[PDB]
């Protein structure tokens, strides 16, 4: 349950799962209607960004390494983040 | 085939009030569709329930 | 029973409440009066009670 | 996830196949599958009409099965509308099912109690019922028949009391069909029920489609003292 | 024996402590069933004879028969110096009630009485028994002489101490209600660490109860 | 809890809760439930 | 059943209030409400499919022992021992004849319990209680 | 069944009976409409005791019809039935609906659903009665009946009887 959560990826609803068993691990994003699928490689991770709980705007961002690749992750529940 | 799946209570089916024709099918995840008789259903319909704080 | 938008429910119960009131008192301040087919106001029970030709 | 959640889901499914029709089954299965749903999402999933969901939402609100949430959010185009959200309160739902089944069995036990009373009498002209007590005062000078007061016609025997075995068969045929509900409530009482809400039921949401007009983020307000 | 089992099963359904003499129990027996003391006084003998004469290959399922025959004979033959304790919570930490019965021997001199009756010359000896006259009180027997010896030393071979307070002079106690006191447990840990720093070869450490070690070593390991 | 100010607007009662105003129409069934929850001594003091 | 009635079929979950009322004649568990319903108007048969013995309302009692055959033995030895009142002093200290009498009364309890020689033992019981 | 009670009765004394001797007129007019009179408040009142002295108050002249209104307090024996009561009696009439048993001044009806199933109706026999395999219940026959329900109007009392209970019926 800690590795699973519904998310938003470029204004598109989806889910987030951790492909932890394979080395390297992956953050797989799956569209709920089967439009597109996205995965995140864990080797190119530098900084990881979060919003505070007091803020109503709810956003998660990932900073990569070599023009870094920045991905948006909007969630629904706070315990999920 | 949808009719026999309905009478076996394996799928959930939507039919018109005009006639018994299927368009949309769902899966019967729970128990049997016809498990309570009509008289028991209607006297379940007759009975009411108390308000919030009583329970 | 048949399901309705909420404002239909408040509209219907307000109509019922108004009919109860004008049955019980047709002369209400700030309120319209129920009228007969001839257009005369409906003689409520309070009208039959109070007044010169009232009950008392 | 939680086994108790599976037990209450199975209980809600069993009662909706039992005491409800197919469309109520579809609505409750949509609620138990997608934990938090709105009106537009339900219309998209079920292809149901407003005049068709009206009886459905009215019945599951009258039977206290679906908790409704009155929340208005602000879309970026500033066309804010009062959207409604449908979720379930597990302890309230199981208490409602408990009270309904208890009052059902109490009513049918009272029916079995009152059907042991004798047949009584009834006048076919006036169509008025008579118990055993007032049949004696309607007895004539011939000491044979019971003459009606208004119709002046002899009374006939009502067909009540011979259905006492029919009521017993109805009682047993109801109770062998309710035993899984009894077992589910026993398993619930042997466990603990966590009282959820909209913010808690949003933890286990399943998205109906990609593009839902109704947002699932709660907007707090200051100064509301409801 | 089956109605013995059912009578005792009936006797467990109670919500409070039952503390009655064997005489009261047998009177309740004789008024609830029709079963006398004398047939119960041959219960174990009859059951053993029946099991022998049946020549059963396995006796795994008949051990509770030994239990009930033992109970019947014990509570029938004995009426003074004994008591029956029926209590509903065999452990008070259990969520579900588990009723218990305890048939106890109030008089400890009973089991030692035929030993004194049969034999003449008896030596009672412990390395650490005190007081010497305590035991002729708990056991109905008369000694011919009791004396305690003071063992003499060229140099004092043993050094006994009493510690009443920790390093911070906080009084230490091992009452079961204050077993979770962080100050007392911390003082205990401090003295045992210092002793382990200063003890050459080996220690034995004694506490009152098993749950006491469980809680207190859970706390020091934490 | 915060008891709102009640005023009549025709044949219905509206209650304005204070702002830390939250104004809404009070349903008759709600008032009936509240009046049922009023104890005997409470309306006895009120003259009922 | 173990928890719930056979006629009204009320569990202890939903109706914890009725009591373990059992026949001393046909030995069937039934709730208190079924006794107050069926047998208040008059005596009737056993309400199940298979037993139909005529039983009274006032003959119903609570169940002390949860077993049925044991309770049957209990009630028949109350029904027998009330007239079978012979002690050691009644035998004037004769142990052998007292033991034989105890064996005899135990045997007739067994015969009424299994219901095999019920007629002859019942006849002997009535002839003994008449004297 | 039979009780004794201290009752107060309100009597309309007509002005035509304002003779010198109203006491025995008042006692007499007490004594027609009480003896055998049925009241649901106290049952069938049968006989008035203590006739020599009866408490007679000072009478009310009603302001419209001039009649004297006396609140006479008297002591009398009454027959007030109840439900759950078993009594003896004799059958005075019978029918397919059931039979009427006379208990005192009262005709308690036993309905056709309230005998044991052994009894059945035979209208061919004269008189038409209820016959069973072990006993017959005819007119003017001794029978013990239990009353399960009594309805009491302002001036009439009717009762429901049965013989389904054990140790009932003919003695
Ligand atoms: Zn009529
Ligand atoms: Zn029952
Ligand atoms: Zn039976």
């Amino acid at each position: 349950m800690s590795h699973s959560g519904a998310a938003i990826f470029e204004k598109v609803s989806g889910i987030i799962a951790i492909n932890e068993d394979v080395s390297p691990a992956e953050l797989t994003w799956r569209s709920t209607d089967g439009d597109k699928v996205h995965t995140v490689v864990l080797s190119t991770i530098d900084k990881l960004q979060a919003t505070p709980a007091s803020s109503e705007k709810m956003m998660l961002r990932l900073i990569g390494k070599v023009k870094p690749q920045r991905h948006m992750f909007s969630f629904n529940n706070r315990t999920v983040m | 085939t949808i009719n026999q799946l309905e009478e076996d209570s394996k799928i959930l089916v939507l039919r018109t009030k005009k006639d018994k024709t299927p368009r949309y099918v769902w899966y019967n995840s729970g128990g049997n569709l016809k498990c309570i008789d009509e008289e028991f259903v209607k006297m379940w319909e007759n009975v009411q329930l108390p308000q919030f704080a009583e329970l | 029973h048949n399901g309705a938008p909420h404002h239909a429910i408040e509209e219907a119960e307000s109509l019922l409440q108004f009919h109860v009131a004008t049955y019980m008192d047709n002369d209400i301040a700030g309120q319209p009066q129920a009228l007969q087919k001839s257009g005369r106001p409906v003689k409520s029970i309070r009208a039959r009670l109070k007044g010169k030709e009232g009950r008392i | 996830d939680r086994p108790i959640d599976d037990i209450v889901k199975n209980l809600l499914k069993f009662v909706v196949r039992g005491f409800y029709g197919g469309s109520f089954v579809l609505v409750l299965d949509a609620i138990l599958f997608h934990s938090v749903l709105a009106e537009d999402d339900l219309k998209q999933l079920l292809s149901i009409n407003k005049t068709e969901l009206g009886p459905l939402i009215a019945r599951l609100r009258s039977d206290r099965l679906i908790s409704i949430h009155k929340q208005r959010e602000y879309p970026p185009n500033s066309k804010s509308v009062e959207r409604v959200y449908y979720y379930v309160k597990y302890p309230h739902a199981i208490d409602a099912i408990k009270w309904k089944v208890h009052q059902v069995v109490q009513r049918l036990k009272d029916d079995l109690d009152k059907n042991s009373e004798p047949n009584g009498y009834m006048c076919p002209i006036c169509l008025t019922k008579y118990t055993q007590l007032e049949a004696v005062q309607l007895l004539n000078f011939d000491r044979t028949e019971f003459l009606c007061s208004l119709c002046d016609e002899p009374l006939v025997e009502d067909d009540s009391g011979k259905k006492n075995k029919e009521k017993q068969d109805k009682l047993n045929r109801l109770m062998d069909q309710i035993q899984p509900i009894i077992d589910s409530l026993k398993k619930i009482d042997d466990s603990r029920i966590e009282e959820n809400t909209f913010e808690i039921a949003l933890a286990r949401l399943i998205p109906p489609q990609n593009q839902s007009h109704a947002a699932y983020t709660y907007n707090p307000k200051k100064g509301s003292t409801m | 024996l089956k109605r013995l089992i059912e009578y005792l099963k009936t006797r467990m359904k109670v919500l409070h402590v039952i503390s009655e003499t064997p005489k009261s129990f047998l009177q309740h027996l004789k008024q609830l069933t029709f079963i006398e003391r004398k047939p119960l006084r041959f219960c174990s003998e009859r059951l053993s004879l029946l099991v022998r004469t049946l020549e059963v290959t396995e006796v795994e399922d008949f051990t509770a028969l030994k239990d009930i025959a033992t109970f019947a004979t014990l509570i029938s033959t004995y009426e003074e110096g004994f008591l029956l304790i029926i209590e509903p919570y065999e452990i008070e930490n259990a969520a579900v009630p588990n009723p218990i019965m305890r048939f106890t021997c109030l008089d400890a001199s009973i089991a030692i009485k035929p030993v004194f009756e049969r034999f003449s010359s008896v030596i009672i000896t412990s390395g650490t028994i005190s007081p010497l006259d305590m035991y002729p009180r708990m056991l109905n027997f008369k000694t011919v002489l009791q004396k305690s010896y003071a063992m003499t030393l060229a140099k004092k071979s043993f050094l006994p101490m009493i510690i009443t307070k920790g390093s911070d002079q906080v009084a230490i106690s091992s009452r079961f209600e204050i077993r979770n006191d962080p100050s007392i447990v911390r003082n205990y840990g401090s003295m045992l660490v210092e002793f382990a720093k200063i003890t050459p070869d080996g220690m034995v450490v004694f506490f009152p109860s098993y749950l006491y070690m469980e809680s207190i070593v859970s706390m020091w390991q934490t | 809890n915060t008891q709102p100010t009640i005023r009549k607007d025709g044949l219905k009662l509206v209650g304005s809760w204070k702002k830390d105003p939250e104004l809404r129409v009070l349903s008759t069934e709600e008032i009936l439930n509240i009046f049922k929850h009023i104890s005997v001594k409470d309306f006895t003091s009120l003259g009922f | 059943n173990k928890d719930m009635c056979p006629i009204c079929k009320t569990d202890r979950y939903l109706s914890p209030d009725v009591k373990f009322l059992v026949n001393p004649e046909c030995y069937h568990r039934i709730c208190e409400s079924c006794v107050d319903r069926i047998f208040s108007l008059g005596p009737a048969q056993c309400p199940y499919k298979g037993c139909d013995k005529i039983l009274r309302k006032n003959k119903f009692k609570t169940q002390i022992f949860d077993d049925v055959e044991v309770e049957k033995e209990v009630d028949i030895r109350k029904r027998v021992f009330n007239v079978f009142n012979k002690t050691i002093d009644d035998f004037n200290g004769d142990l052998v004849e007292y033991n034989k009498y105890l064996e005899e009364v135990e045997d007739i309890i067994y015969k009424l319990d299994h219901g095999i020689d019920v007629a002859k033992t019942e006849e002997k019981l009535r002839t003994y209680e008449e004297l | 069944m039979f009780f004794i009670k201290d009752l107060s009765l309100n009597i309309t004394l007509h002005p035509s009976f304002f003779g010198p001797r109203m006491k025995q007129y008042l006692k007499t007019k007490l004594l027609e409409e009480v003896e055998g009179s049925c009241t649901g408040k106290f049952g069938y009142i049968l006989c008035v005791l203590d006739y020599d002295n009866i408490d007679i108050q000072r009478g009310r002249i009603l302001p419209t019809d001039g009649s004297a209104e006396f609140n006479v307090k008297y002591r009398a024996v009454v027959f007030k039935p109840f439900k759950g009561e078993v009594v003896d009696g004799t059958v005075v009439s019978c029918s397919q609906h059931g039979f009427e048993v006379q208990v005192g001044p009262m005709k308690v009806f036993v309905t056709k659903h309230l005998m044991p199933q052994d009894l059945t109706f035979n209208a061919g026999s004269n008189p038409p009665s209820y016959q069973s395999s072990e006993d017959v219940i005819t007119i003017k026959s001794r029978i013990r009946v239990k009353i399960e329900g009594c309805i009491s109007q302002v001036s009439s009392i009717h009762a429901i009887g049965s013989i389904k209970e054990d140790y009932l019926g003919a003695i």
